Parts: C-alpha cells; structure tokens; sequence
RNA sequence: UUAAUUGCGAUAACGAACGAGACCUUAACCUACUAAAUAGGGUUGCUGGCACUUGCCGGUUGACUCUUCUUAGAGGGACUAUCGGUUUCAAGCCGAUGGAAGUUUGAGGCAAUAACAGGUCUGUGAUGCCCUUAGACGUUCUGGGCCGCACGCGCGCUACACUGACGGAGCCAGCGAGUACAACCUUGGCCGAGAGGUCUGGGUAAUCUUGUGAAACUCCGUCGUGCUGGGGAUAGAGCAUUGUAAUUAUUGCUCUUCAACGAGGAAUUCCUAGUAAGCGCAAGUCAUCAGCUUGCGUUGAUUACGUCCCUGCCCUUUGUACACACC
C-alpha cells in the first residue's frame, strides 16, 4: 500500500535522497562548498568533500516534511552540536547560517520547498510527491 | 577496495619546502608537520590540487608534490579566499600572504623585534618573557618548564 | 615526555603483494575476523584493516555475524 | 515568582541560601453576554489582593 | 511460523514462535545452568528478559541484587569511569558485541560462557583488617555467596577495562577474551589471576 | 520509625473510653467516626488516630488491657 | 564645579547607574522583576512585599 | 461509533498517549511504525507487550501513540506503558474480563512497570553543593 | 587435593569486626546436617546461603 | 523501643510549657467532579500526496463534540492496611501480599534554653563614643590599581584518549525570563564563511522567542596506540559586537604555532537511589564578559542496609589537684 517519509528509517531514506539528487544534475551547489565549517561549532569540514551538500539538502527536505513549516534559524538550531571550547566547558553553538539559506533556496529552485503564510517554509506537493517516490524506492530497494 | 600499490615507488620520506616529512601518514595530516600548515590548511590545498583526501603522502606522484606546493604559496589565485589565509593584510605591506615553515618563524621573529623597539607595553613584555594578553600571574605560568 | 615503549612502525602502513597472499591465505583458518584481529598479526595498520577486512566480502570468503560500527564481527565461510 | 537570596549580610558564615516567591494565579473568563449587566458585574463584587481586568475584544 | 497478519508489518523473525524469549533474540536462556551450587539463586539466568536493560528498583531493599539479572548487572558494572558513567546504551552494545564474539570463539553458547566465567572468577574466602594498629595484619574470613558474584563481576569488567585501555582492541573484544579465559581456569586471565592470588593470600594469613 | 506521639495516642483512648460503643473493627468506618465525632484539624492526624484507636480497638477485642 | 565637569561621566550602566532604592548602595542589588532592592533590605522586607519563605 | 479508549505511560518527564481502535493491526508511535522506535537497541522494550501477548491477540485492533517529554529511553519506556495499558483497559472495557486478567498475568509476572508507573522522580537540588545530594569539597587548611 | 566444601547457614550470630564489616554465622554442612560449625563471613549473608570452605576443622573467633 | 526527653512502663513524684512530632511547600496517584480557541483529542468539513477498497501520513484559527494526557480548584488517598513471625506479649521491630505510595513515602521550610568577646560600623538616613569637617577622611572630574610576579596553599574547568577524537545523519526535556517612559526575548525574509549585519513581524506572556529541534546519546564512515586527527595552553595576523572609552589582549569569529600532560606520593574530599557521576539549559551577576552560584531536566550505576576501629555527637556511671574548664 502507500508510503509515506514516516514509513522509512530516516537514515536509509536521506542515503537515498542525497544519492538520487547528487545523481541527476539539478540543485546547484553554491561556489562556496569545500571551503566552510557548517558551522561555528566543528573544526573541520566535511569528511566527505564532495555531496555532503546533497546530504544535508536532503535531511532538510525531510525534516520539512516531518514538521510543520521550518525556517532558517531553526535549522541553525537543530544542526550544530557541542563547540570544544579550548579549555572551558562546552556549550551550544547554533549551525552556519548561510549554508542553510541556500539549501533552502535551492529546494525552492527544485520545486520541493514553498514559502509558507505563517512564516518559514513549508514542504510543496510536487516535491513531497518526489519524497513519497523515493521513500518507496528505497521501502522496496530494502526487499 | 584494496591494491597491492605498486611495490617499490611508494615513497617513506619526503622534503616538500626543506622540511623533512614522512609519507606513510594520510595526506593532510602528512602536510600539517611543515610550520605554518594546519589540519584545516593543509585539507583545502589538498582539496584545491584535487588529489584524493584518503590517499597517502608517500604514495602520490612528483608533479602532485609540486603542484601542491605552488597551491599554498601563492593561495589567493587559486581561490583560497582572502580570509583562512594564515597571515591577513600583513602590516609590513598591506598584501595578504600566508607564511610557511622558516617564514612563518623567522618574520614572527621579526615582528617581535618589531614591538621590542617600538617601546610598546606589548613588546617589553615580550621582551621580558612575561604573558602579553592579559592574564593573571600570581598563579599562572610559574614554572619555566 | 617519556620514551620506555620504545615502539617501533610496527604496522604495514601501504599493502604488499607477499602480505597480500598472506591475508589471502589466512583468509579462512581465522576463525574469527575483526580489525584488532587482523592487526594482532602485524600485517595491516589499522586503517587498511577495515579495506582488507571489507574486501574480503567480495566472493564470500567470510560471514558477517554482525556489521555495527566501530568493529566488526566475521566467521570463516563454511 | 521566586528570588534566591544568601542570607549572611556579610559573606561570613557557611554558604547558606533561601527561596522567596509567591504564586499568581490568573484564571480568566470569557463572556457571551449582553452589555450592561456585565459592566455592571464588573464594578462590583471586588476584594483586595485579586485585581480584576476587563477587555471589550469586541 | 505463523506470520501473524497485521497493518503493521512486525519482521518474521520477531514473529515466528515469540513463547521462547531469548536475550537479544539470538541465545536461549534455557539450555543454560549453574555448575555450582552455592552461587545459585544469585545469577538471575532463570527469568527471561528481551534486552539486557531494564529500570528496576533493583537497590531499594538489601537483597534484590541477585534478581537483577546477571547479564544487566555485568552491563551496569562495565559503565565505570567518570568519562563513561551514565553511558548505558552504549555497555549494552558493548555487551551485545561481546555476547556475539563469544558465540564466534567456541559456540558453547555465551550465557553459559558468562555464567562459568563468574561462577570461577569468585574467590571463596578472602581476608579482613583485624590487626590492632601496631600488629597489623590481615586475617583470613569465608566471603558471601553474593559478594562472590559482586566480586567476580567487579574483576571481569576491571580486567577488560585495562585490557582496552590505549589498546588496537575493542572494549567488547577483551571482555569476551576475559569471558573465554575465565570460563576455563586459565591463569592468563586478569580475573582468575587476581582470584588466585587472594585465595593464595588468605591461606597465607590464617 | 512511626511510634505514634503523645496526641495520637492520648486522643484514641480517650476516643474509645468514650465512644466504644460505636467503634468497630474497621479502619474506614472508625475513620468516618473520627472525623464526626472529633475535630481533628489536619487530615494525616486524623488518619494516625484513626488507625491507633483501631490498633487499640483490636487490643481490646483479644483481651483486656491496661491503662 | 564647572556644569561641564561636575557630575560629568556617563550613567546610563554598569554598577553605579542604578541604586538600591532602599540604601541607595551599588553593591547587591536584586534587579529582578524590577525589585531594584539590595538583598538585606529584600530579606527585611520579602513579607511585606508578598515573599514568603516555602521550600 | 468504532470501540475505541484512551490511556497513557508515563516515566520520569516522559508521556505516551495512546489511542486503541478496533483497527486491521496497525501500531504507529508519532505517525511511524513501531518497527523505527527513535533509538535502536530499546526497540525489542518496545516490542515487549507484542511479544509477551502475542500479535494474534490483536490482530484487529490499531494503535497510534502520540510521545512527547522527556530523553530517548524515557519516551521508549513511555510508550511500552501505553501500548501495555491500552492493550488491558480496551480488553476491559469492551473484550472481556478473563482476556483481561491474563493480560495482567502474562504482564505483572514480566516488568511490574509495564502496567504501573514508575516511582521514581528526581530529588530537587539544595544550596552546599553541585548535586542534588553532594556537598561541594572541604579544606580544613 | 582439593577439599572443597559446602556449608548451608542455618543462624546468623550478628556482626562482629573491629571494622564491623564482617559477620559471623552458624553453618551446618550439606552433608551429616547434624554436624555444624561456627564461621566468618566477609560479605551480606542470610538464612539459606551455602558458604564455600576450603577448611573444616576451623572455628570462628570474634574478631577483635 | 524510637530518627527523637519517641513511647511502653517503673516510680517522690503530680501535673504542665518550649523543642521533636504535629504543621506548610513540593513530588508522586486520581480514566471520580468542575471546566478550557492562552492546552490537548475525536468525528466531520475544505484540501496535499501515496495507495488504489473502503486506507495510510499530512495541511485548515471551517464546524460539532470530549477532557485520557496539559492545566488548577474543591476533594479522595496511607493510617504500617491485611496476614505471618518476634516482643515484660505492651511500646514496638522483621517479612510477604494488596497498593501509587510501606526509609517519618521521598526533598525540604520553620526549628528550643544557654552561649561565642565567632562575622558584619564595608547593607542601612540603624548607631554610642572617638577622629575629620575646607588645599576635607565630604562630593565630583581625569588617569592608574584592585589582574603585577623569584614563590606556597584552597574551590574548580579542560584533559591525558579506542567505553575515543573527527565528519555527516538521527532529534529528546524541565525549571525560567523577556520592552515605558524605554529601548527587552527574538521568529521569519535577505546578506556574510562566522561572529555578525539589515528589513520586517509577533510577545507586557500556557498566545510570540518556544515543542527553547540543548549536549551527553544513537546510526553510518575517516582515523589506528603514533604525545597521534588526543590535549588546546602560550602567541602572530585579520574580521566584528557592547561600550564615551576595550592598550594591560572586554567578548565572539577565521588561519597558524601547537606546549605541559603517559591515570598522578604523602595525604585528603563528597556520596547508599532517579543517589553519586557524566551531560547540558535557564535564572542571579549583565551595556559586553563566565570556567561561579542558585535551580532544572537528560543518560544513569558499583557497593552497603553495618560498626564504634579513626574523627566526633547524645545519655548514664566514675575519677579529677581542671572552671580563662586538657589548647
Ligand atoms: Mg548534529
Ligand atoms: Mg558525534
Ligand atoms: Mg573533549
Ligand atoms: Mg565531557
Ligand atoms: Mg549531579
Ligand atoms: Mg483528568
Ligand atoms: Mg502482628
Ligand atoms: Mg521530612
Ligand atoms: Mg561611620
Ligand atoms: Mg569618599
Ligand atoms: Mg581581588
Ligand atoms: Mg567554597
Ligand atoms: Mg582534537
Ligand atoms: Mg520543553
Ligand atoms: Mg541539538
Ligand atoms: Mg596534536
Ligand atoms: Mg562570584
Ligand atoms: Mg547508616
Ligand atoms: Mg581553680
Ligand atoms: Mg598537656
């Protein structure tokens, strides 16, 4: 029967989402990949140099589709862990800006993301359709 | 997934910039022993000469050595940006460079000598050993080793 | 700031073709296959382990009892 | 509404602390009433301590 | 066996003859008994449980230790340090992964395996501080039946602490070689050898 | 460590020195007792007493006892 | 006492640009909820106010 | 209208609400299969019911958790109490009353906290010290 | 050889010990039950636990 | 016997008073009551998608309805209740069962007589006396110091790594707080790599920040026993923020040098269950600044459930050449 992104372990399914997204040439990386942190809070850049923007575009359309309508600050919250301080104790230090912005513009290139009333944004139907898609393949991908 | 590489032309020591390194070590963190190249350094000139990142040191080509080696001389043409250069509109001359192994050291040494004869508080107390940005001594640093 | 180790390289930091028909040839008779084992043996660094131990899952030489991160737990095919 | 204090005026003693505070309470009412009878309401039947407020939202 | 029909698709195999609890699904915790007969009753091996992690009121009264089972209490003992403390899922996974390996080295299924281990690592007399200040000695004492079992737990996970400790093996690999070398009475064990040696001790003081 | 003060146990013997007639084995229905027949301020004293004059109650019905 | 020197520094922060209220002292004052109460004087008076001491 | 109750599990900051129909078998915890639990290793806690009763008992009947406050394990044992007491009071109230008790049965001989909540709740922190119950260090020098 | 024993608890004789750790018990051996001893203990005990003794001909002494 | 000068009692003692207890706050349990667009749920609308069977996961401040969870009022509940042991068979203790709860149910708040030459005149326009009261020890302004450094000691923080570091991905709280005669909490949209900047919009607060999408933690990879990708101190350069003003680095961010540190002697500190410990968040300091404190929550144990051996405390008996009382 139908499937939802719910329906996916959320791992497999992002895998799954960044592998078909880097494959087909669509959502631009900005020129600035390679070079950034992600955030305040690591020390080095991705291990995997190239596609970890596929990665996080990814994780971002589906935590879209999960939750109600989310913007940029609120991304800059949920990713970004603990910041090794030197020698004083660690704290919570908000994710890179910029990179979130611009995922979130080009999902709005894709046609994935809509700009919500309420502020924020929500996910679109032609790209929860597209999400709906990918959660089957990889549902039946698993046997 | 494995390869039996090739035995006999991968390297065990190199001198990249008259610094003796050693090749086995993964690339980047074969090129963060020279001064002046950090972990975050070191990976984005390797990023930039588009050698693999998971390679290691002793078993990539000469012409990858050199091209490697005139990326992080002259960073700001290959777009390494202004900024994450090591040494930022350089108050000698006004032009951002990034300075290396025996360059890195000898023009701190100058800069020091530089504040020891512009009489600033900064530069006597480096002159005198003594901690400069402002910390506490009572407790702090006493003992020479 | 001490130096009694006294350790040497001590670790096939880069393959060899004899230590490539050695991991080959004790490919089976290990009757169990991890990192630590395979490096217990003085042949692989530790970091090539884990090439070496996932290649061996290429024709069946060994089986996966359970494939959770930071180790790795493999019998001998039978 | 709580205030954590030290007691000593004076630092000396061993670290001893103490928790002030009150609780408000607010309970609001909403009404599909007519006009007068409870403006009327309103100005009567009022007792020091609770603080009564009004809004028209019409 | 009988796949249940449901909405929901629970896998077969957490569907297939579910009246035969086992520990992570994979060992059975019949087919497994204590040799020694004075340990019994304090290794909890006789309930079945589907994980080793369980919230129980387990130090609220003097004695409920012994019916914690024995398998969560060797979880709870390896979660000692103060850089891994309140870690817990973790020593599950560590106990998970040294369950498997013991089940690789000599099948001999590996409850079996944990219980043997803690039935030969327990000392069975040990000494007290009696000695008067100026004549101070120790003085040789009979232990528990449950401080044997304490005691063997507490050296087991000691000696695969120290074990992994800036060592290449995993934490999980020296405990089931701890395991393993304490299921035998082999004296290369860190366990077994310090159960030697206090039981060689108490003799001494008498 | 409950060993029943003063209060409870001056007011439950007074309780059945006055009213053993209407005393009963039950705890509930001696708690009902207490709370009309006597002002207990607080609600816990009330409970401790009650269960006392039980106690002493079922004392009673075994046998005679002092005091 | 020149108007242009007297009284001259700015006051719109840090530790003296407020006072106790009560004392008129700069040192431990209670800026909660607008208090503006030195501590001691906020022990003297927490009942009057509506502070009572709970738990 | 469709047989239908409400019931709850709690753990320290935790709280699962459950809702059980007369459904097709159909478990989801926040508009997912049980089978995806948030964490991994507790997921054989949060079958425990199902395997403890049998999945044939309620082959018909449909479950949606809704699981909110609280850390991972706390939420993962929340929700094992609420399947569990959905499960008994839907078999009380419309089922039967000896289904019911071997209900209880198979549940209070296994994990007393699967039908009772835990007592258990954190001791509030005092002045003198880090801890709820530790003091902060001593000189005497 | 190894002489191992075993002895069943039928009366614990209170706490004793300078530290006031240890304990002393009244054992009776799984055999001949009609033959007991008094023994130390160094750990919690109760009324059923079968203490392992490497000795027979020994006797508790409070410990002082 | 009790945690208790708590009781059973015996009695030149009888009746009493303070303390303890009782008492309040708080944490549990309430499918029992009252209710709720400032909290949630169901049915049904109006829709989105996937399935095609009527079903799943969603959106809407459209309607009807409900209070299980979320709230907060009146109340209920536990009183060692029942039972079995043990007790001059009395106070009471131990165990099991039912319970939500059986350590005084957990944690606290008040907390007696007598006293210290204990601290505070530096909190007070509380204050006696003494001093000073004009180039002032009053008040204000500028700059410096309270942070220096051959050294010792006390709270702590980060660490010495594999139960780990680093990358991604998962995504979970509860205490708070928040702008008016001032300029607070900040969402969201654009910029910047980051700190941050800008434009708008909410919130005088269960409404908005906020479900504070917090860390530890989990999954998959890189690393591989190398003072190493640990450790991040000490410095060099640059970019910003608060500030009249930041040098003697306020603080944040970017690149680099990366030191001591190999689980730490004598000795010594805290702690028996949601406890210690790890992990962070909020509030008080606050124009900017915590490695502090007060609270809160997450993950969550080992080992007791005893003793008077060390350090002390309570009662009684005894001795004293002690009473500024074994200093
Ligand atoms: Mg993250
Ligand atoms: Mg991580
Ligand atoms: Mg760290
Ligand atoms: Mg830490
Ligand atoms: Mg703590
Ligand atoms: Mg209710
Ligand atoms: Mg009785
Ligand atoms: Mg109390
Ligand atoms: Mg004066
Ligand atoms: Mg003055
Ligand atoms: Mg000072
Ligand atoms: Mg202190
Ligand atoms: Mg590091
Ligand atoms: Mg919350
Ligand atoms: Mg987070
Ligand atoms: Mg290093
Ligand atoms: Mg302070
Ligand atoms: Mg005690
Ligand atoms: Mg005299
Ligand atoms: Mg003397």
């Amino acid at each position: 029967p139908g499937v939802s992104v719910r329906d996916v372990p959320a791992q497999d399914f992002i895998n799954n989402y960044a592998s078909f997204l880097q494959r087909q040439g669509k959502l631009e990386v900005p020129g600035y990949v390679d070079i950034v942190k992600t955030s305040a809070g690591n020390e080095l850049p991705p291990q995997d140099s190239e596609g970890w923007f596929y990665k996080r575009a990814a994780s971002v359309a589906r935590h879209i589709y999960l939750r109600k309508q989310v913007g940029v600050g609120k991304l800059n919250k949920l990713y970004g862990g603990a910041k090794n301080r030197g020698v004083r104790p660690h704290k919570h230090v908000d994710a890179s800006g910029s990179i979130n912005r611009k995922v979130l513009q080009s999902l709005e290139k894709l046609g994935v993301v809509e700009i919500s009333p309420k502020g924020g944004r929500r996910i679109s139907d032609n790209g929860l359709r597209d999400l709906d898609r990918i959660a089957a393949a990889t549902l039946e991908d698993e046997e | 997934s494995l390869v039996v590489q090739e035995q006999g032309s991968f390297q065990h020591i190199l001198r990249l910039l008259n610094t003796n390194v050693d090749g086995n070590i993964n690339v980047v963190y074969a090129l963060t022993t020279i001064r002046g190249v950090g972990r975050r350094y070191a990976n984005l000139v390797c990023k930039k000469a588009d050698v693999d990142l998971h390679k290691r040191a002793g078993e990539l080509t000469q012409e990858e050595l050199e091209r490697i080696v005139q990326i992080m001389q002259n960073p700001t043409h290959y777009k390494i940006p202004a900024w994450f250069l090591n040494r930022q509109k350089d108050v000698n001359d006004g032009k951002d460079y990034h300075s290396l192994a025996n360059n890195l050291e000898s023009k701190l040494r100058d800069d020091l000598e530089r504040l020891k004869k512009i009489r600033s508080h900064r530069g006597i107390r480096h002159f005198w050993g003594l901690r400069v940005r402002g910390q506490h001594t009572k407790t702090t640093g006493r003992r020479r080793a | 700031s001490k130096k009694s180790h006294k350790d040497k390289a001590k670790h096939a930091v880069v393959l060899d073709q004899d230590k490539f028909d050695r991991i080959m040839k004790e490919a089976p008779t290990y009757r169990y296959v991890s990192v630590s084992v395979l490096v217990d043996r003085f042949k692989l660094g530790g970091s090539l382990a884990r090439v070496a131990l996932r290649h061996l899952e290429n024709e069946g030489i060994i089986k996966p009892v359970s494939k959770h991160s930071k180790q790795a737990i493999y019998t001998r095919a039978t | 509404l709580k205030i954590s204090t030290r007691k000593t005026p004076n630092g000396e003693g061993s670290k001893t602390w103490d928790t002030y505070e009150m609780r408000i309470h607010k309970r609001y009412i909403d009404l599909e009433a007519p006009a007068h009878i409870v403006k009327r309401i309103t100005q009567i039947t009022i007792e020091p301590g609770v603080d009564v407020e009004v809004i028209i939202a019409a | 066996f009988v796949p249940v029909e449901l909405a929901t698709t629970i896998p077969v195999e957490i569907q297939q003859a579910q009246q035969e609890i086992k520990l992570f699904n994979k060992w059975s915790f019949e087919d497994v008994e204590v040799k020694d007969a004075s340990l019994v009753d304090y290794i909890q091996i006789s309930k079945p449980i589907y994980v080793a992690h369980t919230a129980g009121r387990y130090a609220n009264k003097r004695f409920r230790k012994a019916q914690c089972p024995i398998v969560e209490r060797l979880t709870n003992s390896l979660m000692m340090n103060g850089r891994n403390n309140g870690k817990k899922l973790k020593a599950v996974r560590i106990v998970k992964h040294t369950l498997e390996i013991i089940n690789v080295l000599t099948d001999q299924n590996p409850l079996q395996v944990v219980v043997d281990a803690i039935i030969n690592s327990g000392p069975r007399e040990d000494t007290t501080r009696v000695g008067g200040g100026g004549a101070a000695r120790r003085q040789a004492v009979d232990v528990s039946p449950l401080r044997r079992v304490n005691q063997s737990i507490a050296l087991l996970t000691i000696g695969a602490r120290e074990a992994a400790f800036r060592n290449i093996k995993t934490i999980a690999e020296t405990l089931a070689e701890e395991l393993i070398n304490a299921a035998k009475g082999s004296s290369t064990s860190y366990a077994i050898k310090k159960k030697d040696e206090l039981e060689r001790v108490a003799k001494s003081n008498r | 460590g409950r060993v029943r003060t003063k209060t409870v146990k001056r007011a439950s013997k007074a309780l059945i020195e006055k009213y053993y007639p209407k005393l009963t084995m039950d705890f509930q229905t001696n708690k009902r007792l207490c709370d009309e027949i006597a002002t207990i301020q607080s609600k816990r004293l009330r409970n401790k007493i009650a269960g006392y004059t039980t106690h002493l109650m079922k004392r009673i019905q075994k046998g005679p006892v002092r005091g | 006492a020149h108007e242009n020197v007297w009284y001259s520094h700015p006051r719109k922060f840090g530790k003296g640009s407020r006072q106790c209220r009560i004392s008129g002292s700069h040192s431990g004052l209670i800026r909660k909820y607008g208090l503006n109460i030195d501590r001691q004087s906020f022990r003297e008076k927490a009942n009057d106010i509506g502070f009572y001491k709970y738990r | 209208t469709v047989p239908s109750v409400q019931t709850f599990g709690k753990k320290k900051s935790a709280t699962a609400v459950a809702h059980v129909k007369a459904g097709k078998g159909l478990i989801k915890v926040n508009g997912s299969p049980i089978t995806l639990v948030q964490p991994e290793i507790l997921r054989f806690k949060v079958y425990e019911p199902l395997l403890l009763v049998g999945l044939d008992k309620f082959a018909n009947i449909d479950i949606r958790v809704k699981v909110t406050g609280g850390g991972h394990v706390s939420q993962v044992y929340a929700i094992r109490q609420a399947i569990a007491k959905g499960l008994v009071a839907y078999h009380q109230k419309f089922v039967d009353e000896q289904s019911k008790n071997e209900l209880k049965k198979a549940f209070t001989s296994y994990d007393r906290t699967l039908l009772i909540a835990d007592s258990r709740r954190p001791e509030p922190k005092k002045f003198g010290g880090r801890g709820a119950r530790s003091r902060f260090q001593k000189s005497y020098r | 050889k190894t002489p191992v024993t075993l002895a069943k608890v039928i009366k614990v004789l209170g706490r004793t010990g300078s530290r006031g750790g240890v304990t002393q018990v009244r054992v009776e051996f799984l055999e001949d039950t009609t033959r007991t001893i008094v023994r130390n203990v160094k750990g919690p005990v109760r009324e059923g636990d079968i203490l392992v003794l490497m000795e027979s001909e020994r006797e508790a002494r409070r410990l002082r």
